[PDB]
């Protein structure tokens, strides 16, 4: 089964339950209080991205049999955005504990500091579910 | 109270002929009509043709007001009539025959693209970036 | 077919307009049909038998009539409406 | 994931930030109209689209003669013995056999799953 | 006439109703055309079937579809529909009883014809689409009786299932008992048989 | 694409007497409904549904530059069976093929225009419930879409 | 004041009047009749948590019509008159919509019958001719 899985194609569409875009003015007060628990941890000492980001966020819903199935890692899938998109984006992902997986994901802070804020992070969200291989 | 049971009866009048015809004039519901901010109403044919055989153009408060326009209702009611009831002090209820239906739709107000340019924008078909840039060079 | 849309089809069709001063106009009033009929050589007329036609290469078809009323607008504020019965 | 017109020439209102103020904005563009928005949700994606079917049933299915009547699964709204279930049969499911269950008896439209 | 008898019934005019009540309400279809909504399906249908058997201002020909998940009733008049006579059931009982059987078995001498039975309302025609709509019994003397329970709202009935065959086809003896490409071959040769 | 991904899939008519398809928003701006609500009241009869609406915003985006129904109806003209030596020839043939040559069945007359765009929204609601998954497509083979 | 100008008033006196749908019988009726003077007495009768309105024809007319009421939320209607002596006119708002039923079940269809006879009436077809024209 660890050939099956190493062999069959996996695409970040197959293990997503869904994917939201918020404004997200406030990176601390994210979107609700589910966010709020474990957001804070990465922003408590972040790197990286102190400097600035985009305000629109891509929360992303992973599910769980889905994951549990191809034995997927949050952390694999994180290093697995930023090896396709490398600084462009920035990806804060929960613990696996949490019930729910989730993987925020930001524009580039560079940028921040011409087609637009909202729609590429959509064209991105597109781009990640079908072409970004995991 | 006698609301409880109240019961009314009124008559029904039917005059032969009236020197003014009766029509209807018809809003969608999300248009959010407010007849109170109508101040002034101008009714006037359309002009697109160039009479009573073309549309109807409703103008509100000169250009400041929305302008809508009107277009005859292509059903025609041979087998059904169309009446109204207007409350009269001596409590006969009369009925008028509705000449012709009328639906008025709300005219936008803004700049718009014109055909000609809008020929220049075709070639963007779909390479279109930040559609809301498109109508500040307008 | 016969009973319907022939009548139907006539009476759609647009009234024939002439216009080159004098005005006609042509219009298809009535359909008629008869019983299939053939017509001998010397041009006497006859009701054509279903075995006849068989026999005789004929084909079983009925003549075809039709009401057409033709008014003649002269510019003289003068109509004159005529009808030519069973065409 | 809401959809909004402006109030002024009825058209789509798409999301748009002012820098200013740095809060989400929903922008008419053949219009210039701009309204405060309130979901902050530009818009949400289900790729499972686990949508609850008993919302898509429709009760005046209850009226097909050819759907099967069951009197062993009573209504838990007014407890009519009598219903009628079905399956979904409905595309992009990618999977459907479960029976959906809904009152026979008239004005109770209920619809429940097993 | 079905379009004037709707603008009697209370359906309203697509010309006349907002855009926000087509959602409840059901669309009609007459002959391919949207001509309006109706809010009571469910009766309109009925009074529409009651019309047809009665032969009163639908005539036999016309298909009176219902679409129940959809919200759509159909109604076709035009031409090229095919359509079978088939026996109408109410209340699990055949609307077809003795008396009729008798008064066709005078067929002659009596007046009393085909033409009586869709008359009477017992037998009607029902086309293509209509059928997706009907719930019919194969045999009254098996399906209509108590037994287990399968289906108790049975809408028509067969008169009878050897007429699925046609002319050449139903010379066949006992044809379900044979391979069914020999029952075609059959047919092809039945053409060509002298006599 | 970046750009056709992100909307999705859009929808086009196929009038008769005309080369190319045509933008499906075009033609409800040519038969005059031209603020997104009017059409969109015609298309989906329950706003409430987000599902759908979605479906069609890529279409609206297609003919966001038409925001006219004289430029609508150019816009079909130039498309015509022959070409349109002058604009208004070319309004004027759009509005003779959409009078009678689309949806004749709906209507043939100068006040047919609401009937046809309710009928044409029918179509496109239909065509959403296919692409949506709510609705089975149509089956050839039934006889009950035969004559 | 101008000849395009629309009188208001109506609308400023919060005028109601109400939309009500009659069949052709109802309406030939009262054409017959040429409006005597009276063609009927419409009768509304109000309950502790219901409402009643029914139309009774005129027992000199004819040698009871219940009136079902609809709900008017879902369009504004507003009546206007085009005076002969072109001064366009707003009647006032319409308050209520109701349609008119005939009492009659089945005997009622033995009218449409005749009706409907009646329509077809001028439906011509083809006649059969005995001998050919000549
Ligand atoms: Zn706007
Ligand atoms: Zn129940």
């Amino acid at each position: 089964k660890d050939i099956l899985c190493r062999l069959e194609h996996t695409t970040l569409r197959k293990v997503t339950a869904n994917t939201a875009i918020y404004y997200d003015p406030n990176p601390q007060s994210t979107v609700v209080a589910e966010d709020q628990e474990w957001v804070n941890v990465y922003y408590e000492m972040p790197d990286f991205d102190v400097a600035r980001i985009s305000p629109w966020l891509l929360r992303v819903e992973l599910d769980r049999k889905h994951m549990t199935d191809r034995k997927l890692t949050m952390e694999q899938i994180a290093e697995k955005i930023n090896a396709g998109f490398g600084d462009d984006l920035n990806c804060i992902f929960n613990d696996d504990n949490a019930e729910k997986l989730v993987l925020r994901i930001r524009i580039m802070n560079s940028d921040e500091n011409k087609m637009d804020d909202d729609v590429f992070l959509r064209c991105i969200e597109s781009n990640m579910l079908t072409d970004m291989t995991l | 109270g006698p609301s409880s049971q109240n019961v009314t009866e009124y008559v029904v009048r039917v005059p032969k002929n009236t020197t003014k015809k009766y029509n209807i004039m018809a809003f969608n519901a999300a248009d959010k009509v407010n007849f109170a901010t109508w101040n002034q109403a101008r009714l006037e044919r359309d002009l697109s043709n160039k009479p009573e055989d073309q549309p109807w153009l409703l103008r509100v408060n000169g250009k400041s007001g929305r302008k809508f326009k009107g277009i005859k209702k292509g059903g025609v009611t041979e087998n059904t009539s169309y009446y109204i009831f207007t409350q009269c002090p001596d409590g006969a209820f009369e009925a008028f025959p509705v000449h012709n239906w009328y639906n008025f739709t709300p005219l936008a107000r803004h700049r718009t693209l014109t055909a000609e340019e809008a020929e220049e924008e075709w070639e963007r078909r779909n390479k279109v970036l930040n559609h809301f840039s498109i109508m500040q060079q307008r | 077919f016969i009973q319907m849309s022939v009548q139907r089809i006539v009476e759609d069709a647009p009234p024939i307009d002439l216009q080159a001063p004098p005005r006609y106009l042509l219009k298809f009033e009535q359909i008629y049909l008869s019983k299939p009929t053939h017509w001998e050589r010397d041009g006497a007329p006859s009701p054509m038998m279903p075995n006849e036609a068989r026999l005789r290469n004929l084909t079983y078809s009925a003549p075809l009539y039709v009401d057409i009323t033709k008014t003649v607008i002269k510019e003289g504020e003068e109509q004159l409406q005529t009808q030519h019965q069973k065409t | 994931v809401g959809i909004r017109f402006c109030q002024e020439c009825n058209n789509m209102l798409y999301p748009k930030e002012d820098k200013e103020n740095r809060i989400l904005l929903y922008a008419c563009r053949n219009c210039d109209y701009q309204q405060e928005a309130d979901n902050s949700c530009i818009y949400v994606n289900k790729i499972t689209h686990e949508v609850d079917e008993l919302t898509q049933i429709i009760a005046d299915v209850s009226q097909d003669p050819t759907l099967p009547r069951t009197e062993d699964h009573p209504c838990q709204k007014c407890g009519h013995k009598e219903a009628v279930f079905f399956q979904s049969h409905s595309a992009r499911a990618e999977d459907a056999m479960r029976l959906y269950y809904v009152c026979t008896a008239p004005h109770c439209g209920h619809r429940w799953t097993e | 006439p079905i379009l004037e008898f709707l603008e009697e019934w209370s359906m309203e005019n697509l010309e006349e109703i907002s855009p926000a009540a087509i959602a409840d309400a059901t669309k009609i279809f007459v002959n391919g055309c949207w001509v309006g909504i109706h809010k009571d399906p469910e009766q309109l249908m009925n009074t529409l079937r009651k019309l047809r058997r009665q032969m009163d201002i639908i005539v036999s020909e016309v298909s009176m579809i219902r679409d129940i998940r959809e919200r759509e009733i159909r109604i076709y008049t035009d031409a090229g529909r095919i359509c079978r006579p088939l026996l109408i059931v109410e209340k699990q009982k055949l609307l077809l009883k003795k008396r009729h059987i008798d008064q066709l078995k005078e067929r002659e001498y009596n007046n009393y014809s085909w033409q009586d039975l869709v008359a009477s309302g017992v037998v009607e025609y029902i086309d293509t689409l209509e059928e997706e709509t009907v719930m019919l019994a194969m045999t009254p003397d098996d399906l209509q009786e108590k037994e287990v329970a399968y289906c108790s709202t049975y809408t028509h009935c067969e008169i009878h299932p050897s007429m699925i065959l046609g002319v050449c086809a139903s010379i066949i003896p006992f044809p379900d008992h044979n391979q069914s490409p020999r029952n075609t071959y059959q047919s092809a040769m039945g053409k060509q048989a002298m006599g | 694409g970046a750009k056709k991904s992100a909307i999705g899939q859009r929808i086009v008519a196929t009038l008769p007497y005309i080369k190319q398809e045509v933008p499906i928003i075009i033609v409800f701006r040519a038969l005059g409904f031209v603020s997104d609500r009017d059409i969109l009241e015609h298309i989906i009869y329950d706003f409430e549904d987000p599902e759908m609406m979605e479906m069609v915003k890529p279409s609206l985006d297609e003919a966001f530059v038409i925001q006219e129904q004289n430029v609508a109806l150019n816009f079909i003209g130039s498309r015509g069976a022959k070409p349109g030596v002058t604009k208004e020839k070319r309004i004027k043939y759009a509005k003779e093929v959409l009078q009678k040559e689309m949806l004749p069945h709906v209507g043939v007359s100068d006040f047919c225009e609401t009937k046809k765009a309710y009928f044409l929204g029918y179509m496109v609601h239909r065509l959403l419930l296919a692409a949506l998954g709510r609705r089975e497509l149509d089956d050839r083979d039934h006889y009950g879409n035969k004559r | 004041a101008e000849r395009g100008e629309l009188d208001l008033t109506g609308a400023k006196q919060n005028t109601g009047v109400w939309l009500v749908k009659v069949p052709k019988y109802l309406s030939q009726q009262w054409a017959k009749a040429s409006g005597r003077g009276e063609v009927g007495k419409l009768r509304i009768a109000k309950t502790q948590g219901r409402t009643e309105v029914s139309f009774t024809l005129n027992e000199d007319l004819a040698n009871e019509h219940p009136f079902v009421l609809q709900s008017v939320g879902g369009q504004t209607l507003t009546v206007f008159t085009e005076s002969s002596s072109d001064k366009l006119s707003l009647e006032g708002i319409v308050v209520q919509r109701a349609e008119c039923r005939p009492a009659a079940s089945e005997n009622y269809m033995r009218l449409k019958r005749l009706q409907i006879e009646e329509s077809s009436k001028p439906v011509r077809l083809s006649q059969q001719l005995d001998k050919v024209v000549t």
